[PDB]
């Protein structure tokens, strides 16, 4: 159940992360709780805790976050991953950290590593050719 | 009572953003600007009147100026979260940056700029009736942060006078830096910044970056998490013009109350309790603990240890369930204790400050919801090794003269270089001489 | 400031073969052959350094496992092999950019054109041997000499460094430098060069001989202060280089000053003479080439 | 706001500046036909730094490509993406400058750059804000290097204080390509020290030796080489087009990277380079990307910086990363080989994160080190040359043109300068006694 | 010391002229040197200092820091030379409220900037040379409202000549100086 | 002129 900002633009977000909200990312607070669950400014049952020394399969995903909110969301990417194409993007709007800028998703803020592209598309042997 | 805030620079505007993404979130104002038909959270009609100003029939605007030289930040606000609650001419912005040049801004790109901030500022005071002061974001690495930043600050004395004008500064990081030329900028906003700020607030990066990585188990932090902290000593030290309180403090009194010489206005800041949600109901605080844990230099967010020098004048800010018994007995045993000490001629000592309105989570963010925290902010000699590693990296620099080309291209000339060298200097001597 | 540069050159030689008891560089001998004959000219350039580092095989590896550089594995050798007891001494058991010599002596052969010239016998210069330091017998008179020809191959004798070459070359360059009058103006673009060839050598006696010679070519003229500005940027790299080498005596006195030896107060006073002379747009060049100077107003 | 004048000069400036404007054409999300196509608000924000939009809905680059032949300008335009290029902007003559300094600098020039300065002074007027003038071409032939100097010293007195880029190849020492090679390179050089703001030095040899060894490329052509240095150009051009955290303009890397007003020659690295085998096997880490940044085999020039010592060094990270990491893993390569970075400068490296990567790669950065190691191409082409001169070998087919000796022996005399000075700050110390 | 001295009209804590002109003195030089030549314009030896950053290279007057030495003398003279570069000297004073000043008179500032500690003030010298008296009672009146008692310490930095420092007790004219203290 | 003047002499209040 991803969440689904009110904002709307000319372009649609790439489904790599479209799929893939969590309840912080809304365009207008709840200002009776904040508190709750869907912030996740609460202890987490998931997660494992601070001292866990053992092995999470995040390692590298969130760049700003702590402990169990990066093992949620590495969970999360790694959970749903099957309804995308196989050659899905790494990285995602709940791993990466979240700015006052850009929490309502006014913008396209992350589409680069998703776009089809040749920026580093070097020719195969068996693809090469002289120029001719 | 109301007191406006001046964001310059990258830094000190993605600093205010994280300020303002709380001040709001604190009175209850969505990111339209206005507070919704239901759900009346706060309490009391003329809280926001000392942050947002009420416009019409519900509306409220903040009572600050995002003002830069690159609008690659600036514009972000203008079409982020809150395109709503910003007025648009407070959002100022430029055509060329400062190019982490002090000269730049402060003799070629600012001076044109200057201008139209005070004249903005001007009609922002205006519109005020009990300005207790103004307080300043900046950070004193880049050039638009230094020069222009002084600039404005310099302008604001002629202009005022007698307003008080806090500053919260980013210094740089003895080690983990990341520009070149930032000695220079340092020194020559240090000069300038002596005469003009009341109350000058230190804060290093990577001192709060151990922070992050230790006490929030963050072993990947950035710039937001530390802009995220940043707002709540902020909003500390500023909640008791806001909310009621049992022993309230004004912004008059830490002028009083914590600066014992007109030059010496160098506060180290610390905040307790810096804990994550895991651990934050698990562990019991006390307002006799939380003390405790807001005087160790592993709690300071400047790096200097306060066992290398003395203590002229601390000052304590309280909020949430706090009562005076706790507080003050909790202030005798730090006096008690062997391993940090005041100067001989203060017998007096703390200032301390209560508040009832505990702070205020952001949803997304890191700390918790805590039932009491401490907000402390010292004034000891400490700090006098942070200017002399400063100077010793500018010497080793201004010896060669390096990257000063670029300097006197811009309009200055080498005595601005020395006269401010032996303004650092001589307040290295005056940081012995009462140490004394 | 001397009177007569080539006044302190013969005692200065002995004091430091001698007196002072300090070995004397004897080098750049090789290929002059004896006297009353010519000297093979070496195809070497003087003034440039061909350094040309070559680190074929000790040069360390980047290592991309740990950020520092380090050495290659030795090779191990068949002579030494394995013992009974080093397995036991196994439990028991830094990079640095070579040289970039830049204050190292430049090796300069004894080519010069004004070599050439005395041993073909065309100068009309002859060696007085007086009393006093001797002076240069001027078969003809120096005021109607013409200074075109000459100037260019006296000043490229300057380099030279063995006796009877170097007195007559420098006190040749005096003397026409204080006769000559408007005559020094047309000439200055063809003294850059050996000039400029004398200070990249890296010799102390010939960097202060040369210093001194500026100066007296920059005051012993009208207004060559205004023509030397913009050549600038081929003369001041030797200042910077040597700008700040300075004894530092704490509370003695510097008994060698009757010498002009410590070429750090050259430089200074070279700089400072330059900035006076032809002073309109001259300091901006000065501080562009050297960074730390102070204009003298 | 800030624009970007782009210029290609003969066969190789063309062909790499054909490659960078279609990479960058697909960056911003634009068809080989020229309307827009693309998905992102962010690529509309920051178009006109590269694009004017012309009416139809049609994108055409801020382009000029010169030379003295037909040929390249009938293959430039043939190939992909050069149907959007303006037809107004393909300068050239018709004779050929014949690899020939002089007749591209005095006989062709002075009847070509005519023309070629009206269309620059229209493109650069036709924009408010002018950032810079980025410049590609090569070192080895006629029109690539004798027009393009020409070209570059009379913007620099038309614009002299616009910021200036030159991505210059230099001949390759252990191969050549052309005899009069040296002969081009040191009146190059001599014009490049006081006319171009830095030139980031590129070389055949090392883009041959990259994509070979690390890329593990068969057979590779010039599109490859000319795709890297586009990827080059895209990641130091990056900042100006796309939001990060920690900004960074041209003017802002060349101030922390030129201690000196002569010491802007530059070695470039690219990051990350990888086998389409090892592609499914490595992670993306900020450590990973600073590993392969710092390895001497990965730049792409002829100066080994292991003979050397970094005086300043800048890497341009590009995503969305933790800041912390960034700035750690520099202070780590600062402090552990430290006899490999200069003494009096502290904090050498300058770092940079932006929001926004290339497309297809998670992560990515940029490295430009100003190193003194670079002196050895211009000892080898200073040597190169005066083999060439001692007796006279090709001279008559420049001094019968109109230029004499002089020239030649004045660029030796320059660049003998140039070296011995890099060789006086490496060598230099902190303390200043011990080298005497 | 010069507490029990006999502090007459004159007296002298530093005289090029001498053995160990830097007896007392504490030298202090990083990227500068210290010398001691003879002048082309006086014909006699002087102390010359010279280095490149003038916060760095100076001599303060006792070698111990802590301890200071006391001097009652109103008047400071210095005999100089102008080299046309950065040059600057500082002054401890000790006023009737026991709390130390500083006066630093400064080659390369405009303003005259007045601190409850550091007064600095700006300085204009001739060609050649040229002796300087600082009238230190005066100061320390129109900086303050006190009056000076003691002088604590004196410190010179880099880009000067050196010559026969000492302290007077009146408006001396040239004619009614002593010989030795004369410029020629 | 007076930028000149006020900051060449010293000038106390
Ligand atoms: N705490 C914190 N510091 C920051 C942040 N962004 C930049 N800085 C600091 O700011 C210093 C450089 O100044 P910047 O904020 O980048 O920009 P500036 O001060 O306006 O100067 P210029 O951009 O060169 O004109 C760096 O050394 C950083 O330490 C931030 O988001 N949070
Ligand atoms: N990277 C790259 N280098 C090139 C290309 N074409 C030529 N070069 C280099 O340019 C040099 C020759 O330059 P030249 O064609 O004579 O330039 P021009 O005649 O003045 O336009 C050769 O040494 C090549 O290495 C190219 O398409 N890409
Ligand atoms: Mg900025």
């Amino acid at each position: 159940s991803p969440n689904s900002t009110g904002t709307v633009t000319q372009y649609n977000h790439p489904m790599f992360v479209s799929q893939r909200l969590t309840g912080n990312f809304t365009s207008q607070f709840e200002m009776n709780s904040l508190p709750s669950h869907k912030y996740e400014t609460l202890p987490i049952r998931s997660g494992h805790l601070p001292g866990y020394q053992g092995h999470v399969p995040g390692g590298v995903g969130a760049i700003a976050q702590r402990k169990p909110a990066a093992a949620m969301h590495t969970m999360t990417h790694l959970a749903t991953s099957g309804s995308l194409p196989k050659g899905s993007p790494q990285t995602d709007m709940s791993l990466v950290d979240l700015r006052p800028e850009q929490r309502s998703m006014a913008k396209v803020y992350m589409y680069a590593e998703g776009a089809k592209t040749s920026f580093l598309k070097f020719p195969t042997p068996k693809t090469f050719d002289h120029r001719n | 009572r109301e007191v406006i805030s001046i964001h310059i620079g990258q830094a000190g505007i993605q600093v205010g953003n994280a300020c303002w993404e709380l001040y709001c979130l604190e009175h209850g104002i969505q990111p339209d600007g206005q507070m919704p038909s239901d759900k009346t959270i706060g309490g009391g009609d003329d809280a926001f009147n000392t942050f947002f100003s009420e416009t019409g029939a519900g509306k409220h605007v903040p009572r600050c100026i995002f003002l830069d030289l690159e609008p690659t930040v600036v514009d972000e606000v203008r079409t982020g979260t809150y395109r709503q609650l910003f007025h648009p001419e407070q959002l100022i912005s430029g055509k060329e940056d400062a190019a982490n040049n002090f000269a730049r801004g402060h003799y070629t790109i600012g001076k044109e700029i200057v201008d139209l901030a005070l004249d903005r500022i001007r009609k922002l005071a205006d519109n005020c009736t009990g300005l207790q002061g103004f307080l300043v974001f900046n950070a004193v690495g880049g050039g638009t942060g230094s020069g222009l930043g002084s600039l404005l600050l310099e302008r604001l004395s002629v202009d005022y006078g007698k307003k008080s004008k806090l500053g919260f500064t980013v210094y740089p990081s003895p080690q983990v830096s990341t520009a070149v030329v930032e000695p220079y900028n340092s020194v020559l906003s240090t000069h300038s910044l002596l005469e003009h700020t009341d109350v000058a607030v230190m804060l290093d990066n990577e001192a709060i970056y151990d922070i992050c990585r230790r006490s929030l188990d963050i072993e990947r932090p950035t710039y937001t998490n530390l802009n995220r902290l940043i707002a709540q000593v902020i909003s500390s030290l500023t909640a008791s013009l806001r909310f009621d309180g049992a022993l309230n403090v004004d912004i008059t009194e830490f002028q009083t109350n914590l600066v014992p010489y007109p030059r010496i206005h160098f506060m180290l800041s610390s905040y307790a309790p810096i804990i994550s949600a895991e651990k934050a109901y698990h562990e019991q605080l006390s307002v006799a603990e939380i003390t405790n844990a807001a005087f160790e230099p592993a709690s300071m967010m400047v790096k200097c240890d306060p066992r290398h020098g003395k203590y002229m004048a601390c000052c304590l800010m309280y909020r949430g369930d706090v009562v005076p018994k706790d507080v003050n007995a909790s202030v005798a045993t730090i006096k008690t204790k062997r391993t940090i000490q005041f100067v001989d001629w203060c017998p007096t000592g703390f200032k301390c400050g209560i508040n009832y309105q505990p702070p205020t989570v952001v949803p997304g963010g890191d700390l918790a919801k805590v039932q009491r925290a401490v907000c402390m902010i010292s004034n000891s000699t400490a700090i006098g090794e942070i200017f002399s590693r400063l100077d010793h990296k500018f010497d080793l620099m201004y010896a060669k003269r390096a990257f000063v080309h670029w300097y006197v291209g811009e309009g200055m000339e080498e005595g601005e270089f020395s006269e401010a060298r032996e303004d650092l200097a001589a307040l290295e001597k005056d940081f012995e001489e009462v140490g004394a | 400031m001397n009177g007569d540069v080539a006044g302190s050159l013969f005692t200065s030689t002995y004091r430091n073969v001698k007196l002072a008891g300090k070995a004397p560089p004897a080098a750049n001998l090789s290929g002059t052959g004896s006297c009353f004959d010519t000297t093979s000219l070496s195809p070497a350039r003087a003034g440039a350094h061909k350094a040309l580092d070559v680190q074929k095989d000790e040069l360390p590896v980047w290592s991309k496992s740990t950020l520092s550089y380090k050495y290659p594995a030795g090779r191990p050798n068949p002579t030494g092999f394995l013992k009974k007891g080093d397995g036991e001494m196994i439990k028991t058991k830094k990079p640095s950019p070579p040289q970039a010599g830049a204050y190292k002596r430049r090796e300069n052969p004894p080519n010069t054109a004004f070599r050439r010239f005395y041993e073909r016998g065309d100068l009309p210069i002859a060696v007085d041997h007086r009393g006093s330091k001797n002076m240069i017998a001027w078969k003809v008179d120096i005021e109607k000499l013409d200074y075109h020809h000459y100037l260019p191959i006296f000043f490229d004798g300057i380099r030279e460094t063995q006796e009877p070459y170097r007195f007559l070359a420098v006190k040749g360059v005096e003397d026409m430098l204080r006769v000559g009058g408007s005559k020094i103006l047309p000439v200055i673009p063809q003294l850059i060069i050996p000039i400029k060839t004398a200070l990249n050598t890296r010799d102390h006696s010939v960097m202060c001989i040369t210093l001194q010679l500026l100066q007296k070519l920059v005051l012993s003229a009208d207004l060559v202060g205004e023509a030397l500005v913009p050549y600038y940027r081929q003369i001041l790299p030797i200042f910077n280089l040597y700008k700040n080498k300075n004894k530092n005596l704490g509370d003695g006195i510097d008994y060698g000053q009757r010498n002009y030896d410590c070429l750090g107060e050259l430089i200074a006073d070279t700089l400072a003479l330059f900035e006076q002379k032809g002073g309109d747009d001259a300091f901006i060049n000065i501080k562009y080439m050297v960074p730390t100077y102070e204009s003298s107003v | 706001m800030r624009e970007i004048v782009h210029i290609q000069g003969g066969q190789c400036g063309n062909q790499i500046g054909a490659k960078f404007w279609e990479v960058v054409s697909d960056e911003h999300g634009i068809d080989p036909t020229g309307t827009y196509h693309g998905d992102s608000d962010l690529q509309l924000e920051r178009i006109n730094v590269y694009f004017n939009e012309a009416t139809g809905g049609r994108y055409v680059p801020r382009a000029i490509l010169m030379d003295l032949e037909p040929g390249t300008m009938d293959s430039v335009r043939s190939g992909p993406y050069g149907q959007i290029f303006r037809p107004d902007n393909f300068v050239f003559g018709q004779t050929g400058a014949g690899n020939n300094w002089a007749k591209g600098h005095y006989t062709e020039g002075a009847e070509l750059i005519d023309s070629v300065l009206d269309v620059v002074r229209k493109e650069a007027e036709s924009c408010d804000c002018l950032q810079g003038f980025q410049v590609c071409h090569s070192l080895g032939g006629g029109t690539g290097s004798g027009m393009g100097t020409l070209l570059i010293s009379k913007i620099r007195e038309e614009y002299p204080d616009r910021m200036m880029l030159t991505f210059s190849v230099v001949p390759s020492p252990k191969v050549s390509d052309t005899v009069v090679e040296p002969y081009n390179a040191t009146l190059s050089v001599h014009q490049l020290v006081e006319n171009a703001d830095e030139c980031m030095v590129l070389d055949n040899e090392a883009l041959y030796d990259i994509c070979f060894r690390t890329l593990k490329l068969t057979t590779p052509t010039f599109g490859d080489l000319n795709h890297l240095i586009s990827a080059v150009m895209s990641g130091i051009t990056c900042c100006l087009r796309f939001p990060g955290q920690l900004n960074a303009d041209l003017r802002k890397l060349a101030v922390n990277l030129i201690p000196f007003p002569r010491l802007h020659f530059f070695m470039v690295g690219f990051t990350p380079l990888t086998s389409r085998g090892s592609q499914q096997y490595r992670a993306l880490t900020v450590p990973e990307l600073t590993q392969q940044m710092w390895d001497a085999k990965n730049m792409m020039c002829a100066a080994d910086p292991r003979h050397g010592r970094y005086l300043t060094a800048s890497a341009l990270f590009r995503g969305r990363m933790s800041t912390k990491e960034v700035d750690e893993q520099m202070l780590n390569v600062q402090n552990k080989n430290s006899s490999y970075f200069v003494e009096w400068i502290p904090n050498n490296v300058k770092s940079s994160v932006c929001d926004i990567p290339p497309k297809g790669l998670k992560m990515s950065a940029t490295f430009i080190g100003n190193s003194t190691a670079i002196q050895e191409m211009f000892k080898r082409v200073s040597e190169q040359f005066t083999a060439m001169f001692r007796r006279k070998a090709f001279l008559h087919w420049y001094t019968g043109e109109g230029m004499d000796e002089m020239e030649f022996t004045e660029a030796e005399s320059n660049m003998n300068d140039l070296v011995s000075e890099y060789q006086q700050y490496q060598d230099a110390s902190a303390e200043e006694e011990g080298e005497f | 010391m010069f507490k029990n001295a006999f502090q007459s009209g004159f007296l002298s804590v530093l005289y090029s002229i001498g053995s160990k002109p830097l007896e007392i003195w504490d030298k202090q030089v990083s990227n500068g040197h210290i010398k001691r030549i003879t002048d082309a314009d006086i014909q006699s030896s002087v102390l010359e200092i010279m280095g490149q950053n003038v916060s760095t290279t100076y001599i303060t007057c006792p070698a111990d820091p802590n301890k200071t030495l006391g001097i009652k003398l109103p008047f400071l003279v210095l005999i100089i030379k102008n080299l046309n570069k950065y040059f600057s000297f500082e002054v401890q004073v000790l006023d009737d409220k026991n709390v130390r000043r500083r006066f630093r008179a400064s080659n390369y500032q405009s303003t005259t900037r007045v601190k409850p500690f550091i007064c600095t003030m700006p300085m204009r010298l001739d060609s050649g040379w040229n002796q300087i008296q600082f009238n230190l009672s005066d100061f320390t009146r129109r900086a303050y409202g006190t009056n000076y008692i003691e002088t604590l310490r004196v410190q010179v930095h880099a880009n000067c000549r050196i010559r026969r420092i000492y302290f007077s007790d009146r408006l001396y004219s040239e004619e009614e100086l002593p010989a030795e203290f004369k410029l020629f | 002129l007076e930028k000149l003047r006020l900051r060449t002499y010293p000038t106390f209040i």
